[PDB]
This record gives structure tokens, C-alpha cells and sequence, in this order.
């Protein structure tokens, strides 16, 4: 699953041949003043010019002069373009126009400007006859400055020459190939047995990146082979061509898919890290290497601009999402498809051990048959299903039996991180009158009838019920049992169980899964309320009731609470383990805490995974005849919620009749829930509102 | 001709989950008057 | 049955009829989705008067739209399928898996549910769920479907009324 | 229409049929591993057999002989950590083809006691509710 | 005003919201079932195993009621009651062409069809009839006949010393004869784990050609800081009201109103007279609870006490559902709730329309099903039980095994051709008609 | 009343579209039926044959069925069959015959507004 989500969330973000393709279809940096030589006599060349423009993150290209006159015999030129690439007051400027015809004997003067930066002059005077398109060598290996050809590569390609200079959308299926070919080729020096070599290797998990060796050494060392063959895709250059390189990314999903089934648990969270640390390599090192080698040197209307400025920024949101969404993709749903979900059978089986689950007694004085039918299994054991730590059962004051000089006095000293889940009763401690740790195979199996010549109930005006705990080894999981007993004063007694499944993973000495999820998990937390504050600080205030930044902030409040309870889990259960471990085959006290804590986690892990989700619903208003389903449903919910108050107005007056007469939320969310199941004239009155305005809109298009 | 199968499996922490299947089969097929007829209809469906 | 003609001269050994008893099931599934594709094309010849034509051009030029708003039904569909597993699928026989958590949210649409087991196995979050589950399938989700194929008929047939007013 | 009362007669004799006079649980209702000894030995015997050869329901007809196979996992099959190694002493593993038991143990006389691969068995694998077994 | 001198309708209502569940505790639910646990779930012994919800033969109905009567002979008053109806011999007809199969014909349990009947052992009012005029009684119309309020109460003792001494005359002067044609008790238990009082009527029936199908019948009725000081307030916010919206008479169109969403004020206005009329005769009952804790040795009649009491709390309930919809009808303070309620408004002409074409195919059904499923299937047994189980139909929870076995070929063509045109025609159209409604309120808003 | 001419004519200019759809209706109706019947007739006692595997498809429609069998008999078309069915019918098949006679009523009604101006 490990291997298999990071394998296809890959692949899914491949929908960036449906971005750059829209990008695709089309392909103060220059002043606006007015331009004319009045130097040059009889060297009008009616041909075509380039500007050599490079600066600040910028390499604006060449021109291509478009003549009415088509820049007839004696003249010059003055005009405006829109040049994509923006330097600013940077000393880098330049020209070149070619020698068409006869030859041209043109001190070309000048080109003024006014709006050269924002609104300033800078006088340009070229003044200078030139070569057959000579530039300007000037301000604001002989020719050194080349090298500034730095969008020659795959890393942070969204920026390329336009209308020439080929693979722009074929550059997004250099990535897929790269990508894949680090997923594969690391999960072959992961575990593949084959027959290979030489002490070779067997297993090699060899303390995951806890030690910085050797999950970064790897890194530097899977990139060599690709190479060797992902540059020869930079060769076709100059169709099916392209094709093999989908194939290959085609077998190289299957192959890596095929042999990540059996890796150890920490064989995957190494494989995560010496991929990530190998793609890092082609991005810093090789990429960064690659831009010296090739061509080293060979001297041996107005709007269309600005719509892809939002189709970059809508890019760059889609490089957060597709790795945010990896990174809960992997926390929650990661570990818990093959241990955790897959087995409720565990859960299952003590259900049906306990024969049926003390058959619901609800009484005070029964059990005491059932007692010889739970330590009559429990204490021996001998089909599976082993100990681990004795039981006990806890009481809720009043010690009976008094002879109070030393004994009397079951302590329970309550100290523990929270109170335990509330019943009808209360809400209880840890901290009862624990007597009774029943032990030793026989005295436990007497100590049922030395609980009833000492009399230890009926009192302290509510009591109290046992605690178990036990694991299998098969599974990776354990399992936390607390029957309980409410004795309340009126009934003869309420008994209600819980079974807690879960796994016990605390540190591994530094590093696991989903210690490394929950950390990734905090970073985004970090990094979005940054960015809800380059809006509330600085950009606007009053934001009252916005639903931009009021849910864009309970997302922060979402993934900050989904790390601090699995780092809470992973701290609870290195000390839990810890005091178990020293007092091994004595106490009990251990593992209820844990197992409460850690589905507050898988829980509240699951819910955000389910808002990443409707966000990739909504996030589907991009295309047109689609984009009427969002609007129509965001402006009939004002009102079709507004429907929702007066039949909460009537149907509780249908209730106030129906639950008011059951002589003749807990009842009103099985008065309003269990209603509109069965009753359903109800739910369709939101019809009208929604036809009404898919009407409205759709008459708008 | 039914043929029968009765799966109990055991699972660790070990419960029983039964299963069963009963299908019958026909395997002599060409015996009365009408089986002639379902036969000569099995062509007819291969020239379509 | 090169398998029973072994049996029948031998009748003292077990007779292997589970790889012939296989392929009967295969059989008998193929053979039902094919009778299933056949029915479904006698809508290609009903298509006889002229209020059968209507009733094709609305529901072939909806088509369009319709699996437009179908992939907007199911990822809210599979969101509820995500958050019932994780918290449903310890306690509650019908949450167990994640196969059988969709096959339980249909049931819901019908009824056939009782959610005595839902409260109880979780107190808060569970109407939480069951109610946020009703009120956006039953009053947005399932009047969206209707929306969709009403305002398609309404607009075929007045677009045949500016055939028949035009040409009369 | 003649097939279906066929399927759901034989399906009444082995499913219906408590285990025993004195009990109530099922074939369907099984719940331990001592409940499935006191259904072959209960109900099975009465199922198969009504007293030559054996005609169910007085027209039907048992083909030859049944047989009873069993899928089994080594002992040595999971780590468990070297914390709580004291107390548990052995165990088992979930079904997986790499943790099965091919040793023969205990009375070895017969062939029950002994391996057989998928091949030498005229067999196939068969999807059950847990795993796929071979 | 709209706010200040209507205030009296939405800021009182809140006090009948709270004082209605405030006041019922569970006394008249979990005490309710917690004194009906031992005179309905106990039978006679381990040999017998069919309880009084089983009872079909005499003697066997014998079997089933006289051994948890004895337990009951908390606390209860009063003393034992044994009733039937006595039915005369020749008192139907019979033919004189097969005349050696009958011997006597006579009718059920009826006003004029019975007789007195006194036979052998007069010694007492046991085996020789009376009047209505010693007892309290009236006519009561189960599922079998309307009954007579007459008869004989042929009581016991308080204890079940005397209650076994009596069960002693009742094989020879038994409770069935042969025109038995019913069997009655009455109790009343006063209850210490609950201060309350209590009623009872355990009868099981007699139909001709066989035996019994039995009936339940009690109810529970508690005996009463904010213990009793829900009783001023519930009748002085409406004390002005019977002074105001009576004086609106004066005003109101000129005595002549003629309106929907207003009416139903002054209509539960009757409805809240139902109850402030009531407590003059009956809801101020002294003399008929205190001759009950006063002689231990005369029997309870506070038990026909409770027949004009079921109809006064659940009568009382009826002012709950009018005065939400009368609230709303002052609630719609919102824009978006003047929209809703001008929609129901204006639509419930032709809706009312529409729901009287629809109860005629519905009472069409209830027709043909109770003519053809009337003798075969329970849930078809009386055509007022053919017209609910339609409405369970339309909920699911009908099965109809027992339909299509009841009747081969008409059964199922009864069925589809119902689940065909309730809910592809006749539920179809009750949204038709409040769609467009609600689509042209909204679209006539959008031209204000 | 006048009302009550409304709510007849209604009902009688919709039946000629109306009984066009319940052809299609009853095509894709015993298609399924086709399909349940060749799966399901020789496990479940509710698709025991055709003629009650008819009536057993009405049955999904009120609720009333636990297919608990359903899923048991068959494991993987088993409920594809189910899913397919109650997607089918209640999202498309069930809001069609709505569609039609609401607009029928919203045509006649707007019809009888263009007469009671006619008449002033």
C-alpha cells in the first residue's frame, strides 16, 4: 500500500497534460517611447531584427519584424510588442538585425524610452555601426555569459523560448519517466533476492535514515543507470519516439509494484527516503551538471498575457495538493490496510468468547457464574490467544472487612494522562479500590469465593468493573478489554464492554512511519498559517464570516490536531511500554490509554482526508458546461437552508404528537434522523430550488 | 448432479467462519426429446 | 467430461468435479450479462411514434450533463465511504470493509437500516455522520439528479414546439 | 424450475440440521473448533447416509467417497519481540503460500498425516472470505 | 402591534413547550410497564406454558387467569370482579331439512341478542343475572361486538384466600356456559414505589366455533417548587385570551373572518376550551376517590373513572400541534419565512382538491382487498385494518407471502397495479402541484 | 370545480407521453429481471422464478429486502446487480416520470392563465 499509493499518486498528477496543454496552444521590459535613427544614408537592410535582452531571472528572446512598408529603401522603424520576459534596470540589454540584400552601412542611433522601468528614463544611445547583427556589449571563452541557457533542464522547466525550440508538453513526460525511474530502480536495491551476487545483500533495512548513512547513500547512487538512458530521450530532439517513454514508465509501475508486496515495514520507509533523496539528486546535482556540457561553445490581445499568470499559480497549487494529499494519503490509509482494518476479527472473536458478550446480565448479584466462565478461559488458555499481564478488576469509599491498622486501604493512585470515558453514571478516573489482582492460576481460581465470605460491595453509592489486556502475534496488533458494571442505586445493574484493538509502535529508538507522516503532516501546518497571514495581517482586516479564510484556517486547525494526537500516541506508548517492562509479569496497568488515544488519531486523520477530497470536487468547476453544478448549489443554499428552519419549526410539532404520546440528541436525533429515512415527502421539496436556478443559470450561458 | 464443498476456515485469533456451495450440473446432455432440441438450438445460436 | 468417464468405470475413488464446477458458475454470469445486452437494444428499434422519439432525445441529449454530475455524486458518496470505515469499521458488522461500507450507504436511500448499532458504537460522530448523510443526499444530492432531467425535457419539447408552430 | 428445488433441499439437510439431539448450533452458526468435531461426526453421518450404497432423501445417490483436506501454517512463522519472549512461547501466522507447513507430524502412518503439492492432488485454488487458498 | 401587544402568542408558548414534558415524568411510561410486569408476563405453573395472550379453551381459560390473580389479590384495593354475557338458547334460527345436526342457534355478545340466563345454583348473584343499575357500566365496542354495560360482578375478597375458595365453585358454577360469549376482571393497584393510580381491564373474548383471542387494557395516571405550579399560568395567559379573542369577535371583518392561517388560533381556542370547560364535573373528582381509600371492604369503582380519562390526556395533546403552525404562522418574521408560508397558503386549495381524487382510489383498494383478502389474511380482517395496512404498503413493511398464497392470480395483479399508481402517478402528482405552487410564489416576488 | 378540471385534464393530455416512458420503463425493468433470474434462481427462494422475480424487483423499491442472501450468493456480480439497480431506478427511471407530468401540469396551468385573460 506504501508502495502502491506513492506508484499512483505519481501517475494521477499526470493531469498536467491537460494544464500545459492549454498552455501549449498559444506557444517593463520595453519602453514604450517612440524609436528613430536619423544617422544612417543609403543602408536601409528590409530585413528583420532580434533583441538580446537577458537579466534578473529573465531571457527575453528575439523579434520578428513585421513590415507594412515591409521597412523600405531609406527609413526606420518605431513600434511595440509584448515582450514575456521582464528585466528590469538590470545591465543587460541588447540588439541584432541582419544583413538582407546588400550589405548595410547603418550607424543604427538609438531607441529612446520613457516607460523603461515604471514610469523612468534612462537614455539609450547605441550609436555605434555594427556587424552582421552585432548587439550591444554594454549597460543600461570569449562571449563567457553563455551558461545563462538554465531552463535547458527538466528541474523548474515552466519557461522556454517561444514558438520554437521544441518539448513543451513533451517535457512533462520526461518528469513521468524520471519520476518512476527512481521509484523502480530503488526498489530493486530494496529487497529482490534474484540470484545476484557477491554478498550482494539479503535484507538491508539497516536503521532507516535514524543514522544518516546509508538511506542517503543509496541516493547518490540509483541515478547513475537512468541516466544512461533517461538523457537519450533528450536525443529525440532532433511520434513513437515518444511513446516508449510512456511505455517504459508503463513496465516500470508494474515491475516496482511487483516486488515492493513483501518489504518489512521499515524496507518502506526507507524506500520513501532514498527515492526522495535520489530525485533530489537529479534535481541539485545533475540537472545543475547537465547545463555546463551541452553547447559549450561552437566558435571552433494584450490580455492573453496575463491569463497565464493565473495558469501558473494554478500549477503551483496542484505541486502542494498531489504531494499534501500523498503525505495523508499515507498516514492514515498507509499502515492501516493490511494490519489495522483488515482485522476486526480480532475484535471479533472476544465478542464471541465471553460466550456472547456476558449475555448482557445487567444484574448485581449474577456474574459470579460468568466470573468462573471469564478466568476458567483466561488464566490457562491453552488454545492461543496468550496474556500479556495479569487482569484485575477495579472498585468505585466504604472498604468492608475493616481491621484497618495496616491494610484496608486498596489505593489506586490515579495519576494518568486524562479521566476514562463516561458512562450513564459518570465520568471515571483511573483511581477505584483496586484489590483484587487475580494471579496465580488456582487462588484466582478461589478468589471467586473469597469474594463472597469477605463481603467488598454495596456501598460508596456507585461501583465498578475489570480490565484486560491482551495481543496476538500473528498480527501486528494488540487488544485493550474493559468490561464495566454500573451499579446504579434504582436498576439491578447496566453493563456495557469495549474492545480496543490497536498497535503498539512508540519510537523504534527514532524512527518509524508514521513518524515521519505526522512531522511532513506539521510542516503544512506551518506553512498554510503563513500564508493565512500574508492575508490577515497586512492584506485585509474585518474578516468576519468570509468562508475563505474561515475554513482555510480550520484546515490549519485540522492538520496541526491530526500530528500533535500521533506524536501523542508514539509518546504514550514508549512510557506505557516502559514501566511494563520493568515490572513484566506483575501489574496491569498499562494500555487503555493508548489504545483511546490512537483512534482519536486514525479518526481525525480520516477526516481530513475527507476534505481533500470535496476540494477535488470543487476543484472540477474548470470545465465550462460543468462549472454551472458548483454555482447552482453555492446560491441555492442560502435559501434551501433557510427552508431547513421552518421544518425544524414543524417537525418537532410532528414529533411533539408522535414522542409526546409514546405513553399513549438522544430521542430527537432518532425524531428528526430515524424520520426522513422512512418519511420522504419531506426531502423533496428542495427540488423546486434547485431547477429554479439551474434554470436561471443556465439561461445566463 | 449437485456437487457440494463446505468450507469452515479458521482465522488467527481463532473463531469459525463456515461457507458452503451447492451447484447442480448437467453432464449427460443428450437424452430425451427436448435435450435434442436444446442441442440443435446451440448451432443455430453459433450461426447468428 | 474426459473427468467422468474416469468416474463411472471407477466407482470407488473421489470423483474431481471442482475445476468442471467452476466453469459453471463463469457460464451461467456470462450467460446473464449477455440476455442483459440484449434487452437493451431493443431501445435502438422501439423509436416508433412520435412520443417515443421524444422520449429518447431527452434522455441521449441529458446524457452529457448527467455523467457531469455523477462524478460530483460519488466523490461525496466515496467521502462518506472513507469516514464510515475509519470510524464505523471496528464496531458494526455492516461497515466491515470498505467494499461492503458503499453497499451499506445504498441501503441507507432505501431505509433498511435501524443506526441503534450506529449511536452506539459511537456517540458523538455517529449522527454526526447519519444526519449530514441525509440532509445532503436527500435535500441537494438527489433533487440535483431531478433538476438536470427535468429542464432537459422542458427543453426538448419546446424545441419540437418551435417544429411544428414553424412548419405548421 | 426443476433445479432449485434440488439446491435448496440439500441445502436444508447440512445447514439446518443442529449438530446434535441435545444442541442448537448450525453448520452456519459454528463458533468453535470443538463445534466443528461434533458437526462431522453429528450431522454429516446422517446427511450423507440412509440405510448397500447410500440414497439421500431415498432417490438421490452418493458418487464414491467424500474426503477432508486442510490447509496448515509452520510453527516458527512471526517474530515477536524480545520484550514479552518469556511468557509466549510459540506461534502461528495468517495464511500466506511462504508460511505454510509441509512437515509431517505426528501418527505418520497414513496419508492424511503427510503433504501433498497442487499437482500430485488433482486440485485448484478457491477464493475464500479471509485469503485465497492454494 | 406586531411585537408588543401580540407578544401574548409566542412568549407564553414557551411555557406550554416546557410544562407539557416538564410535568410528565416517567410515571406514566416506566411505572407504567413497570406494574404491568406481573399480572401479564407470570402464567400458572411450569405445566402450563400458554399464557393469557394464548388462551383459547373454558377450562383452559381457566388455566390461564387464575394464577397471576392471585398474586395480585405495591398494593392493590378494591376486591376481585368475575363477568361474562349470558346469551339465550333458541335465540337463532336453524333449517328442518337437516335438523338432526343443530339442537340451538343464538347470536354474539349483543344488546338484545343475549338473555339473562340464571340455571341451577341461585344461592348467590354468581349464576343468576341483574341489572346495570347496582354496578357501573356502558356499552364498549372492541373488535368483536359493542358490548352492554350489564351483567352480574360476581366478586371475591381482597385476599386470595377467599379469591381460591370462589375458583373452587368456578368448575361447576363455572364462567363458561354453554353461551359464553365473554370474560371480564377489574383492578386498580395502589402503588408505593409510585405515589399513582392505577386502572385494569383483562377480558378475553368468546367467538362461537372455538374459543378466545384476548385483549389488554390499563393506563397509567399519576396522582399530581414547580410541582403543581404549572396550573395558573396554563390557564392565565389564556384567561385574557378568552376576553380578547372572544372581543375579536367586535372587530373581526365585521364578526365575519373567513380566514385559514388565523382561524386555527381561534379554533384551538375551542380546542383549549375543550379543557378549561372540563374541570367543573370530572377533572374535579373528589367524591369518587374518597370513598375509595375510606371502606377496605367495598370494591373499586374509580376503574370507570379512568374510561372518561383516556380521552382527557390525549385529548389535551391536540393543543400541541395547532399552536406550532399558529407560532410559524407568527414565526415567518424572516423574508425567507413569509415565502413559506405564502406557499402553503395558496396552494392547499388545490391540494385539498387533489386529496379527494386520491382517497377514492385509495378507498377502491381498500374496497377490492377487503373483499378478496378479507377471510384468508390477518392484516385484511376489517375494512377499518384494510385502510392502515395501505398505508404500510406505501412504507414497505409488508411482506406478501401471505398475499400471493391467500389468492394466486387477483393477489399480485392487486399489488403492482397499487405500487404502480401510488407511486409513479399519485405521489408524482402531490409534488407537481407544490412545485409549481412554491415555483410561482418565488417568481412573483422576483416582479416585487 | 374549476379545480377539478385542472386536475383532469392533467392526467389526460400527460398519458400519451406518459404511457411512451412506461414502455421504457418496463424494458429496463425486465432486463434486470432477465439477469436476476439466471444468477440468482438457484440460490435465493425470492428469485426462485421468473414470474416472482418480477415481483421481488417491486420489493427493492419499498425497501424490504436485507440481500444479506444477495451478497452471499453471489460475491462479486451480486451486487453490481444491486447498485446498478437502485442507482438506475431511483435516480433516473423514478425522476423521468416525474419530469413528465410536472411539466405537463405547468402547461396546462400557464395554458388556462392565457384564458382567464382571454375572457377579461
Amino acid at each position: 500500500y506504501i508502495v502502491m499509493l506513492t506508484c499512483a499518486v505519481c501517475l494521477v498528477t499526470y493531469m498536467v497534460m491537460a494544464a500545459i496543454l492549454h498552455k501549449l496552444d498559444q506557444l517593463r521590459f520595453k519602453y514604450e517611447i517612440l524609436v528613430k535613427t536619423g544617422w544612417g544614408r543609403g543602408s536601409g537592410t528590409t530585413a528583420h531584427v532580434g533583441i538580446m535582452l537577458y537579466g534578473v531571472d529573465s531571457r527575453s528572446g528575439h523579434r520578428h519584424l513585421d513590415g507594412d512598408r515591409a521597412f523600405h529603401r531609406n527609413s526606420l522603424d518605431i513600434f511595440r510588442i509584448a515582450t514575456p520576459h521582464s528585466l528590469g534596470s538590470v545591465w543587460k540589454i541588447r540588439v541584432w538585425h541582419d544583413n538582407k540584400g546588400l550589405s548595410p552601412a547603418w550607424f543604427l542611433q538609438h531607441v529612446i524610452v520613457r516607460d523603461l522601468q515604471t514610469a523612468r528614463s534612462a537614455f539609450f544611445l547605441v550609436n555605434d555601426w555594427l556587424s552582421v547583427e552585432t548587439e550591444a556589449n554594454g549597460g543600461l571563452v570569449a562571449e563567457l555569459q553563455r551558461g545563462f541557457f538554465d531552463k535547458h533542464i527538466w528541474l523548474s522547466i515552466w519557461d522556454r523560448p517561444p514558438r520554437s525550440r521544441f518539448t513543451r508538453i513533451q517535457r512533462a513526460t520526461c518528469c513521468v519517466l524520471l519520476i518512476c525511474l527512481f521509484l523502480g530502480a530503488n526498489a530493486v536495491w530494496y529487497g529482490a533476492v534474484g540470484d545476484s551476487a557477491y554478498s550482494t545483500g539479503h535484507v538491508s533495512r539497516l536503521s532507516p535514515l535514524s543514522v544518516d548513512t546509508v538511506a542517503v547513500g543509496l541516493v547518490s547512487s540509483v541515478v547513475v543507470y537512468p541516466v544512461y538512458l533517461a538523457i537519450l530521450f533528450l536525443f529525440r530532439m532532433s511520434s513513437l519516439a515518444h511513446g516508449l517513454s510512456l511505455l517504459l514508465v508503463a513496465v516500470a509501475v508494474a515491475v516496482s509494484g511487483w516486488v515492493g508486496a513483501s518489504f518489512p515495514p521499515g524496507v518502506s520507509v526507507a524506500w520513501l527516503l532514498s527515492s526522495s533523496a535520489s530525485f533530489l539528486a537529479s534535481f541539485l546535482g545533475w540537472e545543475p551538471l547537465k547545463v555546463l556540457l551541452e553547447a559549450l561553445y561552437f566558435s571552433l490581445a494584450k490580455e492573453e498575457a496575463r491569463k497565464v499568470k493565473r495558469l501558473h499559480g494554478m500549477l503551483r497549487s496542484l505541486l502542494v495538493y498531489m504531494l499534501f494529499l500523498l503525505v495523508t494519503l499515507l498516514a492514515s490509509y498507509g499502515d492501516a490496510s493490511c494490519h489495522g482494518h483488515a482485522y476486526r476479527l480480532q475484535s471479533a472473536i472476544k465478542q464471541e468468547l465471553h460466550s456472547r458478550a456476558f449475555l448482557a446480565i445487567t444484574r448485581s448479584e449474577e456474574l459470579w457464574p460468568w466470573m468462573a466462565h471469564v478466568l476458567l478461559p483466561y488464566v490457562h488458555g491453552n488454545q492461543s490467544s496468550p496474556e500479556l499481564g495479569p487482569p484485575r478488576l477495579r472498585q468505585v469509599v466504604g472498604w468492608e472487612s475493616p481491621h484497618n491498622g495496616s491494610g484496608t486501604w486498596a489505593y489506586s493512585a490515579p495519576d494518568l494522562l486524562g479521566a476514562w470515558s463516561w458512562g450513564s453514571c459518570a465520568v471515571y478516573d483511573s483511581g477505584g479500590y483496586v484489590q483484587e489482582l487475580g494471579l496465580s492460576l488456582e487462588e484466582s481460581r478461589d478468589r471467586l469465593r473469597f469474594l463472597q465470605l469477605h463481603n467488598w460491595l454495596d456501598n460508596r453509592s456507585r461501583a465498578v468493573f475489570l480490565e484486560l489486556t491482551r495481543y496476538s502475534p500473528a498480527v501486528g496488533l494488540h487488544a485493550a478489554v474493559t468490561l464495566r458494571l454500573e451499579f446504579p442505586a434504582a436498576g439491578r445493574a447496566l453493563a456495557a464492554l469495549s474492545v480496543r484493538p490497536f498497535a503498539l509502535r512508540r519510537l523504534s529508538a527514532g524512527l518509524s512511519l508514521p513518524l515521519l507522516t505526522s512531522v511532513c503532516l506539521l510542516l503544512f501546518a506551518v506553512h498554510f498559517a503563513v500564508a493565512e497571514a500574508r492575508t490577515w495581517h497586512r492584506e485585509g482586516r474585518w474578516r468576519v464570516l468570509r468562508l475563505g479564510a474561515w475554513a482555510r484556517w480550520l484546515l490549519v486547525a485540522l492538520t496541526a490536531a491530526t500530528a500533535l494526537v500521533r506524536l501523542a500516541q508514539l509518546g504514550a506508548a514508549d512510557r506505557q511500554w516502559t514501566r511494563f517492562v520493568r515490572g513484566r509479569p506483575r501489574r496491569f496497568t498499562s494500555f487503555d490509554q493508548v489504545a483511546q488515544l490512537s483512534s482519536a488519531a486514525r479518526g481525525l486523520a480520516a477526516s481530513l482526508l475527507f476534505l481533500l477530497l470535496v476540494k477535488a470536487a470543487q476543484q472540477l468547476r474548470f470545465v465550462r458546461q460543468w462549472s454551472v453544478f458548483g454555482k447552482t448549489l453555492c446560491r441555492a443554499l442560502p435559501e434551501l437552508l433557510g427552508v431547513t428552519l421552518g421544518l425544524v419549526v414543524l417537525g418537532v410539532a410532528y414529533a411533539q404528537l408522535a414522542i409526546l404520546l409514546v405513553s399513549s440528541h438522544l430521542s430527537p436525533l432518532l425524531c428528526v434522523g430515524l424520520w426522513a429515512l422512512r418519511l420522504w415527502g419531506a426531502l423533496r421539496l428542495g427540488a423546486v430550488i434547485l431547477r429554479w436556478r439551474y434554470h436561471a443559470l443556465r439561461g445566463e450561458l | 448432479f449437485c456437487v457440494v464443498r463446505l468450507l469452515v476456515e479458521f482465522p488467527a485469533t481463532g473463531g469459525v467462519i463456515p461457507s458452503w456451495q451447492f451447484q447442480p450440473l448437467k453432464l449427460i446432455r443428450y437424452v430425451t426429446t427436448f435435450d435434442f432440441f436444446l442441442a440443435a438450438c446451440e448451432i443455430i445460436f453459433c450461426f447468428f | 467430461v474426459e473427468v467422468l468417464l474416469q468416474f463411472l468405470e471407477d466407482q470407488n475413488t473421489f470423483p474431481n468435479f471442482e475445476h468442471l464446477a467452476y466453469w459453471q458458475i463463469q457460464f451461467n454470469n456470462i450467460a446473464a450479462v449477455t440476455v442483459f445486452f440484449v434487452w437493451i437494444k431493443l431501445f435502438k428499434f422501439i423509436n416508433f411514434n412520435r412520443t417515443m422519439s421524444q422520449l429518447s432525445t431527452t434522455m441521449s441529449r441529458c446524457a452529457k450533463d448527467l455523467f457531469g454530475f455523477a462524478i460530483m455524486f460519488f466523490i461525496i458518496f466515496l467521502a462518506y465511504a472513507q469516514l464510515a470505515y475509519l470510524v464505523f469499521g471496528t464496531q458494526v458488522d455492516d461497515f466491515s470493509t470498505f467494499q461492503e461500507c458503499i453497499f451499506t450507504q445504498f441501503r441507507i436511500i432505501l431505509g433498511d437500516i435501524n443506526f441503534a448499532e450506529i449511536e452506539e458504537a459511537n456517540r458523538v460522530l455517529g449522527p454526526i455522520y447519519f444526519t449530514t448523510f441525509v440532509f445532503f443526499m436527500f435535500f441537494i444530492l438527489l433533487n440535483m439528479f431531478l433538476a438536470i432531467i427535468n429542464d432537459t425535457y422542458s427543453e426538448v419539447k419546446s424545441d419540437l414546439a418551435q417544429q411544428k408552430a414553424e412548419m405548421e | 424450475s426443476n433445479v432449485y428445488y434440488y439446491t435448496r433441499m440439500m441445502s436444508q439437510l447440512f445447514l439446518d440440521t443442529p449438530v446434535s439431539k441435545t444442541e442448537k448450533t448450525n453448520f452456519k452458526t459454528l463458533s468453535s473448533m470443538e463445534d466443528f468435531w461434533k458437526f462431522t461426526e453429528g450431522s454429516l453421518l446422517d446427511g450423507l447416509y440412509w440405510k448397500n450404497r447410500s440414497f439421500i432423501f431415498y432417490e438421490n445417490l452418493l458418487l464414491g467417497v467424500p474426503r477432508i483436506r486442510q490447509l496448515r501454517v509452520r510453527n516458527g512463522s512471526c517474530s515477536i519481540p524480545q520484550d514479552l519472549r518469556d511468557e509466549i512461547k510459540e506461534c502461528y501466522d495468517v495464511y500466506s503460500v511462504s508460511s505454510e507447513d509441509r512437515a509431517p507430524f505426528g501418527p505418520r502412518n497414513g496419508t492424511a498425516w503427510i503433504y501433498t503439492s497442487e499437482k500430485d492432488l488433482n486440485g485448484s485454488s478457491h477464493w475464500g472470505i479471509i485469503a485465497t487458498y492454494s | 402591534s406586531v411585537l408588543r401587544e401580540l407578544v401574548t402568542y409566542l412568549l407564553f408558548l414557551i411555557v406550554l413547550c416546557i410544562l407539557t414534558y416538564g410535568m410528565m415524568s416517567s410515571n406514566v411510561y416506566y411505572y407504567t410497564r413497570m406494574m404491568s410486569q406481573l399480572f401479564l408476563d407470570t402464567p400458572v405453573s411450569k405445566t402450563e406454558k400458554t399464557n393469557f395472550k394464548t388462551l383459547s379453551s373454558m377450562e383452559d381459560f381457566w388455566k390461564f387467569t387464575e394464577g397471576s390473580l392471585l398474586d395480585g389479590l405495591n398494593l392493590l384495593l378494591g376486591v376481585p370482579r368475575i363477568r361474562q354475557l349470558r346469551v339465550r338458547n333458541g335465540s337463532c334460527s336453524i333449517p328442518q331439512d337437516l335438523r338432526d345436526e343443530i339442537k340451538e342457534c343464538y347470536d354474539v355478545y349483543s344488546v338484545s341478542s343475549e338473555d339473562r340466563a340464571p340455571f341451577g345454583p341461585r344461592n348467590g348473584t354468581a349464576w343468576i343475572y341483574t341489572s346495570e343499575k347496582d354496578l357501573n357500566g356502558s356499552s364498549h365496542w372492541g373488535i368483536i361486538a359493542t358490548y352492554s354495560g350489564a351483567g352480574y360482578y360476581l366478586d371475591l375478597s381482597r385476599t386470595r384466600e377467599e379469591t381460591a375458595a370462589q375458583v373452587a365453585s368456578l368448575k361447576k358454577n363455572v364462567w363458561l356456559d354453554r353461551g359464553t360469549r365473554a370474560t371480564f376482571i377489574d383492578f386498580s393497584v395502589y402503588n408505593a414505589n409510585i405515589n399513582l393510580f392505577c386502572v385494569v381491564r383483562l377480558l378475553v373474548e368468546f367467538p362461537a366455533t372455538g374459543g378466545v383471542i384476548p385483549s389488554w387494557q390499563f393506563q397509567p395516571l399519576k396522582l399530581i417548587f414547580f410541582l403543581a405550579a404549572c396550573e395558573i399560568i396554563f390557564c392565565f395567559f389564556i384567561f385574557y385570551y378568552v376576553v380578547e379573542e372572544i372581543l375579536e369577535i367586535r372587530i373581526h371583518k365585521l364578526h365575519y373572518f373567513r380566514s385559514f392561517w388565523n382561524c386555527l388560533d381561534v379554533v384551538i381556542v375551542v380546542l383549549s376550551v375543550v379543557a378549561i370547560g372540563i374541570n367543573i364535573y370530572r377533572t374535579s373528582n373528589v367524591e369518587v376517590l374518597l370513598q375509595f381509600l375510606e371502606d377496605q371492604n367495598t370494591f373499586p369503582n374509580f376503574e370507570h373513572l379512568a374510561y372518561w380519562q383516556i380521552q382527557f390526556n390525549n385529548i389535551a395533546a391536540v393543543t400541541v400541534f395547532f399552536v406550532w403552525i399558529k407560532l410559524f404562522k407568527f414565526i415567518n418574521f424572516n423574508r425567507t419565512m413569509s415565502q413559506l408560508s405564502t406557499t402553503m397558503s395558496r396552494c392547499a386549495k388545490d391540494l385539498f382538491g387533489f386529496a379527494i381524487m386520491f382517497f377514492i382510489i385509495f378507498l377502491a383498494y381498500a374496497q377490492l382487498a377487503y373483499l378478496v383478502f378479507g377471510t384468508q389474511v390477518d392484516d385484511f380482517s376489517t375494512f377499518q385494518e384494510c385502510i392502515f395496512t395501505q398505508f404500510r404498503i406505501i412504507l414497505g413493511d409488508i411482506n406478501f407471502a401471505e398475499i400471493e398464497e391467500a389468492n394466486r392470480v387477483l393477489g399480485p395483479i392487486y399489488f403492482t397495479t397499487f405500487v404502480f399508481f401510488m407511486f409513479f402517478i399519485l405521489l408524482n402528482m402531490f409534488l407537481a402541484i407544490i412545485n409549481d405552487t412554491y415555483s410561482e410564489v418565488k417568481s412573483d416576488l422576483a416582479q416585487q
